[PDB]
RNA sequence: UUCAUCUAGACAGCCGGACGGUGGCCAUGGAAGUCGGAAUCCGCUAAGGAGUGUGUAACAACUCACCGGCCGAAUGAACUA
RNA sequence: GUGAACAGCCUCUAGUUGAUAGAAUAAUGUAGAUAAGGGAAGUCGGCAAAAUAGAUCCGUAACUUCGGGAUAAGGAUUGGC
RNA sequence: CUCUUAAGGUAGCCAAAUGCCUCGUCAUCUAAUUAGUGACGCGCAUGAAUGGAUUAACGAGAUUCCCACUGUCCCUAUCUA
RNA sequence: GCAGUCAAGCGUUCAUAGCGACAUUGCUUUUUGAUUCUUCGAUGUCGGCUCUUCCUAUCAUACCGAAGCAGAAUUCGGUAAGCGUUGGAUUGUUCACCCACUAAUAGGGAACGUGAGCUGGGUUUAGACCGUCGUGAGACAGGUUAGUUUUACCCUACUGAUGAAUGUUACCGCAAUAGUAAUUGAACUUAGUACGAGAGGAACAGUUCAUUCGGAUAAUUGGUUUUUGCGGCUGUCUGAUCAGGCAUUGCCGCGAAGCUACCAUCCGCUGGAUUAUGGCUGAACGCCUCUAAGUCAGAAUCCAUGCUAGAACGCGGUGAUUUC
């Protein structure tokens, strides 16, 4: 349901939390659907669902693993229309395993691929790419 | 003990040895299966890799997220002036394989192909085929006898064609001569087609057509002696490694007490024969057609040559084949484009591609303008002129 | 196809050329090449960079 | 090797019957041949177990031991190496 | 001369121009560097490297043997005319 | 209440560079911790100038976490001598 | 450690769907013992990293048989090692344990593979501290900290690279033999359908993508900069200017070319024969029977197609073959 996007967020990357859930960053610990290769870090791209923790934010959100969705990448990737594009930062939003957002609003733009992949992210989104 | 962690091995054991190809022209090792109901046609063509550019086209792929949308794609341009037919080879089948029974050459051979038979052309007396051309003395009885032998035998017929390098911007001046299998029925009329086409040119538009999947057979760019890290893609050893890290650490267990053929070693990288299949022809452009680089949407009366020329190649003046993607080999290299060996029906084949635009900005830099006219229009009057 | 405009230099951008940058405030910036992209990241002023169309317009070059 | 069946018709095969006392005694919430214990009877009998299985909650209903119709010369079982 | 400076860097006087050379520019090295996005996930371990750095001004915590800690931390400025 | 010693380990301190069991138990630190820290203590086998406990400052000592930083790594590439 | 045979029992009924007591037969040498045959004029002694290959007692993937298989999920088993089998926290660790992704995170061997491949955290010299023990010197499968990892230019093997000889020389070919490669998932749809009271809930055909791998390639994007290409800057030197030297590439921005990145793009074939298995006809054995004769379909298997090399003692076709 999405073309390949240059991975820019390996495991251990900390992106900003773009939702209003009370988290200020998301710390990647896994990427959904990621493959296996010896020594290769699982890495996320725009629109990927990751497993992440909240490093700073409201205490109720910290110290636990939760799904997140990457809404901004900041690592340049190429759309099929030939456009190499990147955001100012890496950002994601907390979600449940089924893709529904924990928060109710996104701050800043959202990648179009992520908006198409996740309708709840799209519905809660403002500007899209 | 066991590996303790599984990884796929580095490199493909079916592309061994990683040695220099025996020739700069990669051999066609298989021709398409003959369908003897079709007319007589070449199964391949010879060209010269000019370089890459980029195109824009509307994708036609129902169910794709980019269906009826615009996609930017990379394409390779192969300069393909028509090839001159200069001979025909008859192949009889034997319990020891195919075997050439005889080759019949045309009466007159150009200096381009004659140079191929000479290491030192400038100081030779150019005697090549001088006694053979006398076989056409009065009636060509010997020539017709050899063609009759080919008809009476030679289950497989191939023509000998050579390129016209004089029509390319290459400095080589020595033509490339290759056998191209004739597909189409009636080995008799295979021979008749070859004889009638002796000394005559065959254009790439009579061999290949738009949207057609083709294979590219070329010797890859050479890179000389290479260490395992880039030759095979093995993991770089840690920074702490004494005696270097661009190596394979264990090149073998104690037993077998031999380095095995499958271990990555340092050696020559590149200059290998490769046959890559399923490259779609995006254009069959003609050299005499100004607006070669134009489409039904662009209409800028421009050729396919980028501003300033194809880097390290020159200007495209001949018929050219634009294939999607990339093909083995570097610019100026002879490439053999052959028809596909099977009938691909995958909806990636069978797609009718219509180009919307062809980039002709300079590849010698961050090219900004498609044409000198557009450059003048943007820049206004400069001090030198314009 | 549509030709875009370099946000810094005013140059015409053809499909696939240069890069696109989405700022945090959702503004779009198109760069025809790494030179204009690098000057923008360095926060140079196109009105001060002498080869840009913005500089040429502010200085009435060409007109 | 041993024990059996067999022109008074064997084995296999196909087809017909497979009953009555009787829902035999006990129990069971219910148990009728068939979840169990015990008793293994009698008549009609060419023949039929107080029941070989399937089946029901119990029924029912199929099925087999058992005896017959057809065929016609051999056949079955347990062992030994 | 710069500069706080016998620092580093350049120069004057004086001295030397001595290290086997020539041609190429593969791998692997030794030495020096850079690197998108991520940022220790590498590794026994941040090993190595990077980052910081001068001066002026502001600001400076716990603790303390009251002497320190302290350049704590953390910021701002710097050219030329 | 016993047996018992020269005296029976006091003040302190601890799974400590001293604790076998043991990766002790609880808490904290993390997504996850045989690590670190704080506690607990019938402590194999802690303990008082064989110095006990603690300590500002200092340390090319051992160790854990955090910020910064980065080719340590993802995953390698390139350049120079 | 793994696997059988029997079958009292478990499995509501029911020995053998799945298990299975009392016994009993084996296999393996990735356990640890036992032994002391080899090595004490020396086979470098843990683990990890790297890399190749092998085994199958198969975790996943392919095709299947069985079920206490309605679907879904799962379990048992067959052919199967073709293909993959991961990222991390703690620990030197092997092992372990947890987090997490995944189709799955199977077990092993190769001198407990692999130190002139690395590393050196541990162990296992000499320094030092502690606890217990010892009168003591000192001991400690007890703890702790510090502690030089040498040599290849030879032979072979391997990787690439030349090459005498076949009248010479040149071009075009053939193909023996050797290698071989693709992999796995998701989503849409089928279909909220089959199935199921319900909850739930497939599959084949079709489509778009993706994972792992591989082979190229440099149009684009990014990286790289002695293009010392342009510009800027510091310090000094050339009387000033212009233009330059030096600062071991002085530094900074941009930077073409080249090289190069799942950091970029493209490409990765279709036939036959089979295994398991399910069948046909059909006796043996008047019936039955996939099997005995014969025969059909059929797996990620095999062999071909295709792809790489081209035997330097395999071969063919063809051109020209020296006036002196
Ligand atoms: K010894
Ligand atoms: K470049
Ligand atoms: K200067
Ligand atoms: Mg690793
Ligand atoms: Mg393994
Ligand atoms: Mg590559
Ligand atoms: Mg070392
Ligand atoms: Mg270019
Ligand atoms: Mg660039
Ligand atoms: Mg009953
Ligand atoms: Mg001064
Ligand atoms: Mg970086
Ligand atoms: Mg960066
Ligand atoms: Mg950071
Ligand atoms: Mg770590
Ligand atoms: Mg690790
Ligand atoms: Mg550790
Ligand atoms: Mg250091
Ligand atoms: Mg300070
Ligand atoms: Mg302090
Ligand atoms: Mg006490
Ligand atoms: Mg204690
Ligand atoms: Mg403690
Ligand atoms: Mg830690
Ligand atoms: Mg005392
Ligand atoms: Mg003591
Ligand atoms: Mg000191
Ligand atoms: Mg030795
Ligand atoms: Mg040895
Ligand atoms: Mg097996
Ligand atoms: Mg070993
Ligand atoms: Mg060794
Ligand atoms: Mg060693
Ligand atoms: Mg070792
Ligand atoms: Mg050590
Ligand atoms: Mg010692
Ligand atoms: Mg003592
Ligand atoms: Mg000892
Ligand atoms: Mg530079
Ligand atoms: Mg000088
Ligand atoms: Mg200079
Ligand atoms: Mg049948
Ligand atoms: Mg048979
Ligand atoms: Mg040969």
């Amino acid at each position: 349901t999405k073309f390949r996007i240059s991975l820019g967020l390996p495991v251990g990357a900390i992106m900003n939390c773009a939702d209003n859930s009370g988290a200020r960053n998301l710390y990647i610990i896994a990427v959904k659907g990621s493959g296996s290769r010896l020594n290769r870090l699982p890495a996320a791209s725009l629109g990927d669902m990751v497993m992440a923790t909240v490093k700073k934010g409201k205490p109720e959100l910290r110290k636990k693993v939760m799904p997140a969705i990457v809404v901004r990448q900041a690592k340049s990737w190429r759309r099929r229309d030939g456009v190499f594009l990147y955001f100012e930062d890496n950002a994601g939003v907390i979600a449940n395993p089924k893709g529904e957002m924990k928060g109710s609003a996104i701050t800043g733009p959202v990648g179009k691929e992520c908006a198409d992949l996740w309708p709840r992210v799209a519905s809660n989104s403002g500007v899209v790419v | 003990s066991h590996r303790k962690y599984e990884a796929p091995r580095h490199g493909h054991l079916g592309f061994l040895p990683r040695k220099r190809a025996a020739s700069i022209r990669a051999r066609v090792k298989a021709f398409p299966k003959d369908d003897r109901s079709k007319p007589v046609a070449l199964t391949s063509f010879l060209g010269y890799k000019a370089g890459m550019t980029t195109i824009v086209r509307d994708l036609d792929r129902p169910g794709s997220k980019f269906h009826k949308r615009e996609v930017v794609e990379a394409v390779t341009v192969v300069d393909t002036p028509p090839v001159v037919v200069v001979g025909v080879v008859g192949y009889v089948e034997t319990p020891r394989g195919l075997r050439s029974l005889t080759t019949v050459w045309a009466e007159h051979l150009s200096d381009e192909v004659k140079r191929r038979f000479y290491k030192n052309w400038y100081k030779s007396k150019k005697k090549a085929f001088t006694k053979y051309s006398a076989k056409y003395a009065q009636d060509g009885a010997g020539i017709e006898r050899e063609l009759a032998r080919i008809k009476k035998y030679a289950s497989v017929v191939r023509v000998l064609v050579h390129t016209q390098i004089r029509k390319t911007p290459l400095a080589q001046k020595k033509a490339h001569l290759a056998e191209i299998q004739l597909n189409g029925g009636s080995i008799s009329e295979k021979v008749d087609w070859a004889r009638e086409h002796f000394e005559k040119t065959v254009a790439v538009d009579s061999v290949f057509e738009q949207n057609e999947m083709i294979d590219a057979i070329a010797v890859t760019k050479g890179h000389g002696f290479e260490g395992v890290t880039h030759r095979w893609g093995t993991k770089k050893l840690p920074r702490k490694t004494h005696r270097g890290l661009r190596k394979v650490a264990c090149i073998g267990a104690w037993h077998p007490a031999h380095v095995m053929w499958s271990v990555a070693r340092a050696g020559q990288r590149g200059y290998h024969s490769r046959t890559s299949i399923n490259h779609k022809i995006y254009r069959v452009g003609k050299g005499d057609d100004e607006a070669n680089g134009a489409t039904s949407f662009d209409r800028t009366k421009k050729t396919i040559t980028p501003m300033g020329g194809f880097v390290h190649y020159g200007e495209i003046k001949n018929d050219f084949i634009m294939v999607k993607g990339c093909i083995p080999g570097n610019r100026k290299r002879i490439v053999t484009l052959r028809k596909s060996l099977y009938t691909n029906t995958s909806r990636k084949a069978l797609e009718e591609v219509s180009l919307k635009w062809i980039d002709t900005a300079s590849k010698f830099g961050k090219g900004r303008f498609q044409t000198p006219a557009e450059k003048h229009a943007f820049m206004g009057t400069l001090k030198k002129d314009l | 196809m549509k030709v875009e405009i370099d946000s810094f230099s005013g140059a015409k951008i053809y499909p696939g050329r240069g890069t696109l940058f989405v700022r945090g405030d959702s503004k779009i910036f198109r760069f025809q090449n790494s030179k204009s992209a690098s000057l923008f990241k360095q926060r140079k002023n196109p009105r001060r960079i002498a080869w840009t169309v913005l500089f040429r317009k502010h200085h009435k070059k060409g007109i």
